[PDB]
DNA sequence: GGGCTGCGGTAGCGTGACGGCGAATACCC
DNA sequence: GGGTATTCGCCGTGTACCTCTCGCAGCCC
RNA sequence: CCGAGAGGUA
């Protein structure tokens, strides 16, 4: 919900939502490209912290 | 020297190449020119395969992992632990040729596809490309709820489904 | 509610992180090497064989 | 103009609570 | 081979009300 | 109409 003005008032779970689908999305993508074995261990490693 | 793993902030891969070229350190990126729709334009821009990952060759003697990681446009190596993560010479040595099968453009669309429309007097009305104009606007068959319509408008009005 | 395809898996931080460990002594395994197995510094053997 | 994204930088910032408790491990067998 | 003994990191630290300001900067897409 | 920070009454 926004408070008054132009902007929202944004809630942190929202951020982590993001976070975790943002992250899940570019695995999905690098998983599909068949990326090398360090850069989706990163980006396994990154999606289990988020 | 040695091979380590960069990851970079997002959108500035060019800017942090620029600082590393400046300094003595050989970087490594796999660019695929993939079709992007930029603003409204269907501009083909040399973008990275991979997100805001790097590659860089140099040994900690000459230049410290510090002063690689407070470079302008760097986020931080990959560690998984302490140490920043050593990749083998077969993932260098296969990474130099690669990135062999499309333009394979994530979110932009192509024609002969399927679309949705976001602004507008047409906002929310699925759509066929028939034939866009070239790499500056699309033309549409849009679908109304007795007839079908076309329309050639730019790539800000509407995106893919 | 809705849901969320986790294109790898992820432990669950409660679960490994409760002090003790269900994780941790249910696979009769230290917290310290499954924390090294979990963010991608080391390997775990599944049926080693022969 | 705006979607995104988490230190700004070619390092270093942190520094003035305190108790209890239970597990994890160090030292010495 | 386990039996202490030290360290470590997790928990916790009153209630109710009233007022005020301030709440993204940067940015290279 | 949610959080932070500062002050106050009991």
């Amino acid at each position: 919900v926004p408070l008054d003005g132009g902007r929202f008032a944004t809630s942190d779970l929202n951020d982590l939502y993001r976070r975790v689908i943002n992250r899940n999305n570019r695995l999905k993508r690098l998983l599909d490209l068949a990326a090398p074995d360090i850069i989706v261990r990163n980006e396994k490693r990154m999606l289990q912290e988020a | 020297q040695s091979w380590y793993l960069l990851y970079c902030k997002r959108g500035q891969l060019q800017r942090a190449q620029e600082h590393l070229e400046r300094q003595a350190v050989n970087c490594l990126a796999p660019m695929i020119t993939l079709e992007k729709i930029v603003r409204g334009k269907r501009t083909a821009v040399s973008e990275p395969l991979f997100p805001n990952y790097l590659f860089v060759e140099f040994d900690p003697e000459v230049i410290h992992t510090t002063t690689i990681n407070a470079t302008r446009g760097v986020s931080h190596f990959v560690r998984f632990g302490a140490s920043p993560a050593i990749v083998p010479s077969a993932v260098i040595h296969q990474l130099s040729v690669y990135k062999p099968k499309d333009i394979v453009d994530p979110a932009t669309p192509y024609p002969g596809d399927k679309v949705i429309i976001t602004e507008g007097a047409f906002e929310g009305f699925q759509a066929i490309f028939t034939e866009p104009d070239g790499e500056a606007r699309s033309m549409l068959l849009l679908n109304l709820i007795n007839k079908e319509i076309k329309h050639s408008v730019k790539n800000t009005e509407f995106r893919k489904l | 509610m809705g849901h969320i395809e986790l294109a790898s898996p992820t432990a669950h931080i409660w679960f490994l992180k409760s002090l003790p460990s269900r994780i941790g002594l249910l696979l009769d395994m230290p917290l310290r090497d499954i924390e090294r197995v979990l963010y991608f510094e080391s390997y775990v053997v599944i049926e080693g064989g022969m």
